[PDB]
RNA sequence: GGCGGUUUUUU
């Protein structure tokens, strides 16, 4: 699922959670070509649905 | 309800191609067609 | 008339014409 | 066993660059102020771009790169806005960021020149250098292409990225006449005279001065367009003072804990 | 792929101390101050200020590694003068000098602006 | 396709019609290109042509000036072979 | 693209700078390297010493 | 003929006219041995010692002997022949706009530079080689010096601020093709998302990243070991799809779908990745001065002249004498002169009118040292450098030899089938080969335990 | 076999990358990256120590 | 039994590489020969072959 | 556990030519993604930092780790048994930097001295007495370098630009040119440092340090030398460009006169050979002796021009500085750059007549003149003629082919040499034997 | 492909000067004069206009639709 | 290794270098440049 | 001008002149010694010596 | 869980 870093030095970046755990979680940064490991509480799901479908 | 939309090669018109169907444009009739940009949150860091 | 001295510029007009008439892959 | 009493004298004040001279100071302090001008200088600049549709010919990251390089004035907004990293909220709050929107589409036959003027900013003062001289060309669109995006500019300094580098070209020179011999000319007669050289046209360089210290540092700070030059100097001095104050506070706490 | 981010050159990490003191055992009245997340800007000036102070026998800053954001300032004063207070007074006088310079620059600018 | 059809067809009327259609298509394409390149795309070519002309005349004046200023040529970093 | 205008070359998703002169087999651009050999119908004379012949004329 | 040819284009005069008039003649290698060829017309025909006085032909321009990649070298005669050859070989590896219609191509491996500038000093031959329109480099302010120490054995020190602004920034494209086909009477492939139920053979990676059609949409993030296509083969289904190679990481650019010659669905997907110049990247000028970015300093740390002009690159002065590449120094001096003047200079190999003294005389008419040397300042402390560094513009390139494309590691990766030993190749996630030479080196050291551990423990244990 | 897979094998725990100068490091030190450090692993016995 | 490498894949890495590969030659001599007379630049390759552009490996 | 700082790895370059090519290293992690290493550890590997590739292996056992740490290690493998001399020496810009730093006219202020002392891992913490107390405390480059020499090392070395006719005459123990390095009690007294004192040579300063002090002491020595001299070079500065390639006009006149004399001499030799006067030198035929005389005349002319150029150089010249330091360059390179390149021989002889009795179509038949056969009269600084340019290309091609064949043959040679004696070893009986216990030497190395 | 936004060396804004440069060169000013007319003292910034290649034109020639 | 390392660096008639090294390593019945120093 | 310790040369000469006759360093000189097949195949003539 | 060959490049 797509998330958004709400706190910390990477505040603003968007990424998809690759590997999640009970505390930390690995997120791949959309801009930079590197995957980081940020705490789960620091993330905020933004999602990407598609209302309508008609 | 996503019939998967494609863009023709030379005509640049939108086409609805479902599974088990030929890959051709609704008009003229070509065998090339690209996809459309995703709907995800394409966000960049002007860095 | 012969072109004394003043030739460093005329020397490349012929090369330009040759390359415009014949491309780089003209042999192939 | 204390500091010194430096003096300042401006020689040229303009809306594009400022030339001044600092006397009775140390070469280390002069160089520190210069490096602070070049890097540690708060300033606003595009940082978080979001593109919804880009059918242009360039890349999708090319647009973000160009938007980040585009300057943005911040004469009285950078001192008010806080770093997005130190913000106490979620999502780019207007209290710590400025918003910009771009929505262009080439309909006519002639090609479009998406310039910086298309960046409609939500704030009045935070806008690209287009007030008072063409605009910054982002990209060129041909009939049938478009570009829709929204960006957020935050506060930062050159130490993080070159976008927050207000000073275009800081020219720093001390001791025009090689008097202190900090630079040995194999053939002094073959070198020109500095702009600030008081020596006559006969002698090549001033003689040697053993009991001579580097003084009279000439600065020529040229602003890119965001912050005025004098504003850059003042902001740099304030930033250097704040760094020293934080270091002193940390040292006092460390000494008290030991 | 392993490029470090751009905020690790000034932002402090959870647990790292800004300044650390370590007394040396080779000579008396000698202390090394390790400052984290700093560069030559916040080091050359302090070295120069410590040099001006006559009671400081030795004062010099170094960077263990360019990629590593850290500096070490070794100081050595007279036996009747400690390096802690030496550093404190150096920073204080330097701050006062910068403030005086800023005030003078501001007044010079306001005078140059039609005056 | 029109050119291939014209080359394949031997009828004089068909060939003339194909040639007219091809000419009309080429004229329309040229008009569209001109309308699209009236700015920038044409100014760049104009500046390029005038700049190459200016460069040619610059080279010619430099050559004639070098031929005129034939007083003396005493230089150090230069030489040429001289057999026999 | 035999003597075609740069206009049509661009319309056909091609550039006028492409030197051309390369095949397209299975979608890959194949280029033939010019091989060299001894000119035929010419009589050469060699003196191979690591043999029983002192001189040898080849054609 | 010169005037009728100069007034060409507008009318209809070409090389065929000269060939017909009988001013030029095609001489072959076998006939060239029986003609008294001349170099220049004026020099070799006045009236000196009777050397021959029976010239039959005359070359157009001597420099014409050069080829394609050797032509772009400015002042090639001012360098050693080995460095010219090295440069002709590296010029083919330079990045930039390899073709104007690159957005339509779907080739594998393609590097496109963002701001490919034109050489400030162009030879009169590249005008026809077409290098000015599609360059492969940027003119950088290079300062030959040993600033810190990270540029002492064929290495450079780039400017971090310049890289940020967009100094030698490039994008790398990687294409992936996949076509479905009839393997057998019962076997058959189809593009479809392999779910977690019906598909037996499946990889432990993400699959919902792609759409229902099975093809990943454009402008989507992708990392190593991420599904790019949804190919499933019915045995119920085995996931026979392809995944982005490991250590790739990029963003999808476009997706193409069509019918191959056989008539089956064939798709091509190219993912782009913006390669920011980091240390380890290989660079090289037009003279064989190859190098790798050792360390990158910011503008505040890099030195600076009397004005705000920090070097973008700092080569190793020690790389000059041994290699004898004075053409590079001449190029830097002439580039400084051209940038101060306002026009591209000439770097033709044989010209008889481009010496160093005249270029130095012109440069001295702009406030700079006639020889190009300038006074810098220690960017750190701000003190003048006793030695006046030699700084000036110079054209640099960027080779495709990236550091990310060569880095590799291993920790009990896949094993072959014939001899249960590690694989080979970075793509196959293989281990390095411990050669017989390494065996001999270890024998000399006397580390039999280490030797056995390498040739058995960490190779192929078996009982 | 005798020269391809007996006297010359391919070993694990091996990395290969370009090299760059670094005078700050001692002659015995080697500056390795972080990716390779995280990929490779050294086995260590557990001891109350 | 036939030759190898007569048809190569056009290296489309840059415009110079494309042109060079289109105008490239190749000798049929065996790879890595003990002799050294055919690799040396002959005087006759004046204006016919680039005296500098050439690989640096075994070929 | 992942590789942490301090682990012991074995670093290698693919072509392991000798023992000193796979030594242990202590791991240190850094941000970017590139292997790194001190420049002094570049001579053994023979790397170049121009896009090279080096392998890194990690053992998997405390046994093997300790074995590598005690045997195969950088500081322990400083001297090699093939030539009993160091293999890791200061052979980079630090060498030229220390040469200019150790000159007699090098004076430093307290600030610079205390800044350089910061980069000394073996500093006792006491500031040395300045060589010049009044009128202002000024240290000396040699005085600061003395602290870098560990222990009480004693050695004597000769500097590159040391006139041989000096030890005989006066000023033996007091050289005017500041030569004759005489270190006592680990303190530099006289002379300037160069490759003869710091490079890889028998009896060099580093060699004496390794033989006297320990391997760890020598390691610290290398680290301190580099780390102090680079920081001082930050202030000194070193460059290269046209300002150093240009001569002094009179040098050009001397070079032109020498070239004209050489041309006249070769023309006279040709005239003598045509008129039949040059008698055949013993052991050689007429053509052989003619070619020998022409070659000797050209070599003498080239040497004279080069010596004139060298004598014309200035002390501030960067080429001469690097050459005298020995870091990179040579007198022949400076000559070929400024004065004249020289002859372009092929196969140990002059440029042959590819065409019918002539080199190129331009030159006329039977033209054994210098310029016609390949003598490059110009220099890399003043451009080259197309004929000599093509000829220089022929010479470069010959060199590349030679390097390729050498690399192809020496490989098989070394393979055979190793397979012949891979089993020989010294036994505990103090005797060398092979795998069959056959005595090869009652005592190793006799 | 497109004029940069700033100079790699200095940092002065230059993207807003390509059109003015073309116009000044087309009027009558030479490059050496149009450069200092726009205001580019440092030679590090003049290269951004003397050497910049404009390939965006060729790129647009391949119009997608119409 | 000690005799092979300098082999990689080394190059009336003597034919010194790699050829002479190979001839001495391979005891042949006919060398390339036989000669006696009487 | 290079230098090599005399020990390496003496060891090589002794290995060549140990068995009286001048054993050649090539296969034909090394595979004749009674060392063993596992070592002879390691060098050359693998299948033959096996 | 996938092979052989060729070519091209790099130290
Ligand atoms: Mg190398
Ligand atoms: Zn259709
Ligand atoms: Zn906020
Ligand atoms: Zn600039």
């Amino acid at each position: 699922q797509t998330v958004r870093i709400s706190q910390g030095p990477y505040k603003g970046y968007i990424g998809v959670v690759k590997d999640a755990t009970e505390s930390t979680a690995r997120v791949e940064l959309h801009s930079t070509c590197q995957t980081i490991s940020v705490d789960r509480q620091r993330l905020t799901t933004v999602g990407s649905r598609r209302p309508g479908g008609m | 309800q996503q019939p998967m939309i494609y863009i023709c090669g030379e005509c640049h018109t939108e086409n609805e191609i479902k599974s088990r169907d030929p890959i051709r444009c609704r008009e003229c009739g070509y065998r090339i067609m690209y996809k459309k940009r995703t709907k995800r949150l394409v966000v960049f860091d002007a860095r | 008339e012969i072109t004394p001295d003043l030739w460093q510029e005329a020397c490349w007009i012929v090369i330009s014409s040759y390359f415009d008439e014949k491309g780089l892959v003209r042999q192939q | 066993p204390y500091a010194n009493q430096p003096t300042v004298r401006i020689t040229e004040l303009t809306d594009e660059n400022v030339k001044f001279i600092i006397e009775n100071t140390d070469l280390a302090v002069a160089n520190s102020i210069r490096r602070v001008f070049i890097a540690e200088v708060p300033i606003i600049a595009i940082d978080w771009v979001q593109i919804d549709a880009n059918s242009s010919v360039l890349h999708d990251e090319f647009i973000a790169h160009r938007l980040g390089l585009i300057p943005l004035t911040s004469d009285d907004i950078v001192d008010k806005l806080q770093y997005s990293r130190d913000c106490t909220c979620e999502e780019f709050c207007p209290e710590c960021s400025v918003e910009f929107t771009l929505d262009v589409r080439c309909n006519e036959d002639q090609t479009r020149h998406v310039t910086s003027r298309d960046l409609i900013s939500n704030s009045p003062r935070v806008i690209p250098v287009t007030s008072r001289q063409d605009d910054i060309l982002i990209v060129k669109l041909r009939k049938g292409q478009e570009l829709r995006l929204r960006a957020y500019a935050k506060k930062g300094f050159g130490k993080e990225h070159a976008k927050w580098n207000p000073t275009a070209g800081v020219a720093f020179e001390y001791d025009p006449d090689n008097a202190l011999r900090h630079t040995v000319y194999p053939k002094p007669e073959e070198w020109p005279k500095s702009e600030y050289s008081e020596l006559d046209e006969d002698e090549s360089q001033a003689p040697y001065d053993p009991n001579g210290k580097p003084e009279r540092f000439y600065y020529n700070v040229e602003s890119c367009g965001s912050l005025r030059p004098e504003t850059i100097v003042l902001s740099a001095l304030s930033g250097l003072k704040k760094k020293l104050s934080d270091l002193q506070t940390q040292l006092s706490h460390e000494i008290q804990s030991d | 792929m392993n490029a470090p981010p751009a905020f690790e050159s000034f932002l402090l990490f959870e647990g790292e101390k800004k300044i650390t003191i370590n007394k040396d055992t080779k000579v008396p009245n000698a202390c090394l101050f390790t400052i984290n997340k700093e560069d030559h800007t916040l080091g050359n000036i302090i070295k120069s200020q410590l040099l001006k102070d006559p009671q400081v026998l030795f004062a010099g800053y170094k960077v263990p590694h360019p990629l590593e954001h850290k500096i070490i300032i070794r100081v050595q004063t007279t036996p009747d003068y400690s390096p802690q207070e030496a550093f404190t007074n150096a920073i204080t006088d330097l701050i006062s000098e910068l403030s005086l310079l800023e005030e003078r620059f501001r007044v010079a600018i306001k005078d140059k602006q039609e005056g | 396709l029109k050119e291939k059809a014209m080359a394949e067809d031997l009828g004089d009327q068909d060939k003339a019609k194909q040639i007219q259609d091809q000419l009309n298509e080429l004229e329309e394409r040229a008009e569209a290109l001109d309308r699209q390149r009236t700015k920038n795309i044409s100014a760049i070519s104009y500046i390029n042509q005038r700049n190459r002309e200016w460069n040619i005349v610059e080279s010619e004046k430099a050559l004639v000036a070098e031929s005129h200023n034939m007083k003396n040529q005493q230089m150090d970093p230069f030489t040429r072979r001289q057999c026999k | 693209l035999n003597g075609l205008t740069d206009r049509d070359l661009c319309e056909l998703n091609e550039c006028p700078l492409d030197p051309g002169g390369y095949f397209i087999i299975n979608g890959s651009e194949k280029v033939l390297i010019a091989q060299e050999k001894m000119a035929t119908n010419t009589v050469y004379v060699f003196a191979k010493k690591d043999s029983k012949y002192a001189y040898t004329g080849e054609c | 003929h010169i005037d009728q040819l100069k007034e060409r284009e507008y009318n209809n005069y070409s090389w065929q006219d000269l060939v017909a008039s009988g001013v030029v003649e095609y001489i072959d290698t076998l006939e060239e041995e029986t003609v008294m060829l001349a170099m220049t017309p004026d020099d070799l025909q006045e009236k000196e010692v009777a050397y021959c006085s029976t010239y039959t032909h005359c070359e157009i321009h001597p420099s014409m002997i050069l080829g394609v990649c050797a032509s772009i070298i400015p002042f090639p005669d001012h360098n050693q022949s080995p460095r010219n050859t090295y440069q002709s070989a590296m010029g083919k590896q330079a990045m930039g706009v390899y073709i104007t219609n690159f957005h339509v191509r779907m080739d594998t491996l393609a590097h496109v530079l963002y701001y490919p500038q034109k050489p400030l000093v162009t030879t009169r031959s590249m005008e026809y080689l077409r290098f000015r329109e599609l360059p492969a480099g940027i003119n950088s302010i290079v300062a030959i010096a040993s600033y810190t120490g990270y540029n002492q054995e064929d290495s450079v020190i780039m400017n971090r601020s310049a890289v940020d602004r967009g100094f030698f920034r490039s994008v790398f494209y990687r294409s992936y093709k996949e076509q479905e086909s009839k393997k057998g009477f019962d076997q058959e492939e189809v593009f479809e998302k392999p779910t977690r139920e019906t598909c037996q053979g499946m990889r432990h990676a993400i699959y919902d990243k792609l759409d229902d059609d099975g093809l990943i949409a454009p402008g989507v993030r992708v990392s190593g070991d991420d599904v790019i296509i949804g190919k499933t083969v019915t045995l119920t289904k085995r996931d026979c799809s392809t995944f982005l190679r490991t250590s790739e990481t990029g963003i999808v650019d476009q997706v193409m779908v069509t019918l191959n010659q056989e008539g089956y669905k064939f798709c091509k997907i190219r993912v782009r990745s913006v390669r920011i110049p980091q240390i380890g990247d290989k660079f090289a000028s037009r003279h064989g001065q190859k190098g790798t970015c050792g360390i990158q300093y910011r503008q505040e740390d890099m030195p600076f002249t009397c004005e705000g002009i920090t070097p973008d690159i700092i080569i190793n002065p020690h790389a000059i004498p041994s290699r004898m590449t004075i053409g590079h120094l001449i190029e830097c001096l002439q580039g400084k002169v051209s940038a101060n003047k306002g026009e591209i200079g000439d770097a033709t190999p044989f010209n008889d009118a481009v010496n160093v003294q005249k270029i130095s005389n012109l440069l001295s008419d702009y406030g700079y040292h006639l020889r190009g040397n300038e006074v810098l300042y220690n960017g750190f402390t701000g003190r003048k450098i006793t030695s006046q560094i030699f700084i000036g513009p110079t054209y640099y390139q960027r080779l495709k030899h990236m550091v990310d494309d060569k880095i590799h590691s291993r920790a009990r990766g896949p094993i072959q089938i014939l001899n249960r030993q590690p694989m080979e190749g970075r793509s196959r996630d293989g281990g390095l080969r411990f050669g017989e030479m390494e065996r001999d080196c270890q024998i000399a050291h006397g580390a039999a335990q280490f030797l056995r551990e390498r040739l058995f423990e960490a190779s192929d244990p078996y009982q | 076999r005798v020269r391809g897979n007996l006297m010359g094998k391919r070993v694990d725990f091996s990395a290969r990358t370009v090299i760059t100068p670094d005078p700050n490091l001692s002659i015995d030190q080697v500056g390795v990256p972080r990716s390779i450090a995280a990929n490779m692993t050294f086995a260590e016995i557990v001891t109350p120590f | 039994q036939a030759r190898a490498g007569v048809s190569q894949v056009l290296n489309r890495l840059t415009f110079a590489s494309t042109l060079s590969h289109l105008r490239r030659l190749n000798s049929p001599i065996g790879r890595d020969g003990k002799l050294a007379k055919p690799r040396q630049l002959h005087n006759t390759l004046w204006g016919m072959v680039c005296p500098a552009e050439t690989p640096e490996g075994h070929a | 556990r992942h590789m942490c700082d301090g682990d012991i790895v074995i670093f290698n370059r693919q072509p392991t030519l000798h023992k000193m090519s796979m030594m242990g290293h202590r791991v240190r992690i850094l941000p970017w993604s590139t292997f790194r290493l001190n420049l002094s550890v570049t001579t053994p590997y023979n790397a170049d930092f121009d896009g090279d590739e080096m392998n890194l292996h990690l053992p998997q056992s405390l046994e093997t780790r300790a074995e590598i740490q005690e045997l195969a290690m950088v500081p322990r493998m400083i001297v090699t048994p093939q030539s009993n001399r160091p293999v890791m020496g200061i052979v980079q810009d630090t060498l030229t930097a220390v040469r200019k730093f150790t000159k007699r006219d090098v004076f430093l202020e307290r600030g610079e001295v205390m800044n350089l002392l910061m980069f000394l891992s073996t500093w006792d913490g006491k500031v040395p007495q300045p060589a010049i107390l009044k009128p202002r405390p000024l240290w000396t480059g040699k005085q600061i370098f003395s602290l870098i020499i560990p222990g009480h090392i004693n050695c004597i070395r000769t500097h590159s630009t040391h006139p041989d006719d000096e030890d005989s005459g006066p000023y033996k123990h007091i050289s005017p040119g500041d030569t004759k390095v005489v270190v006592e009690n680990g303190e530099l007294i006289m002379g300037i440092l160069c490759k003869k004192s710091l490079g890889t040579s028998a009896g060099s300063l580093v060699h004496i340090s390794y033989l006297e002090m320990g391997h760890d002491i020598t390691r610290l020595f290398y680290s301190n030398i580099q780390t102090v001299i680079n920081n001082w070079l930050l202030i000194e500065g070193h460059t290269i460009g046209i300002g150093d390639s240009i001569a002094d006009s009179k040098t050009y006149q001397d070079i032109q006169n020498t070239i004209k004399k050489a041309k006249q001499d070769v023309i006279e030799v040709i005239e003598k050979a045509h008129n039949n006067e040059l008698e055949p030198t013993p052991g050689n035929t007429l053509r052989q002796t003619f070619e020998n005389q022409v070659n000797r005349i050209l070599n003498d002319a080239r040497d004279k021009t080069g010596s004139s150029a060298q004598k014309s150089l200035s002390e501030y010249n960067n080429f001469k500085s690097m050459v005298v330091s020995g870091a990179k360059g040579s007198k022949i390179n400076i000559s070929q750059v400024i004065a004249v390149v020289g002859q372009q021989n092929v196969e140990g002889k002059r440029i042959p007549f590819g065409f019918k009795h002539r080199t190129l179509p331009h030159f006329i038949k039977d033209d054994y003149g210098p310029e016609s056969r390949g003598f490059v009269e110009n220099s890399y600084l003043a451009g080259l003629t197309p004929t000599e340019f093509f000829f220089h290309a022929m010479g470069g091609r010959e060199g590349l082919i030679d390097t390729a064949v050498k690399t192809a043959e020496t490989g098989y040679i070394q393979r055979r040499l190793i397979k012949s004696m891979e089993s020989v070893m010294v036994k505990y009986d103090a005797t060398v034997r092979n795998s069959i216990n056959q005595v090869v030497q009652l005592r190793y190395g006799e | 492909m497109i004029i940069p936004v700033r100079c790699f060396t200095c940092g002065k804004i230059v993207g807003n000067k390509w059109e003015a440069y073309l116009g000044l060169l087309q009027a009558e000013y030479t490059e050496g004069d149009a450069l200092d007319a726009l205001g580019l003292k440092r030679y590090c910034c003049r290269r951004m206009l003397l050497a910049h290649v404009d390939l965006i034109e060729k790129l647009l020639n391949y119009a997608p639709l119409e | 290794q000690s005799l092979g390392e300098p082999a990689t660096q080394m190059t009336k008639n003597v034919t010194l270098g790699v050829p002479r090294l190979k001839e001495l390593i391979n005891i042949s019945k006919k060398p390339k440049t036989p000669s006696l120093t009487v | 001008g290079s230098y090599v310790n005399y020990r390496h040369l003496a060891l090589l000469c002794d290995t060549m002149t140990c068995r009286g006759h001048l054993m050649a360093i090539t296969r034909h000189g090394v595979n004749r010694q009674d060392t063993g097949p596992l070592m002879k195949c390691s060098f050359e003539e693998t299948v033959d010596v096996l």
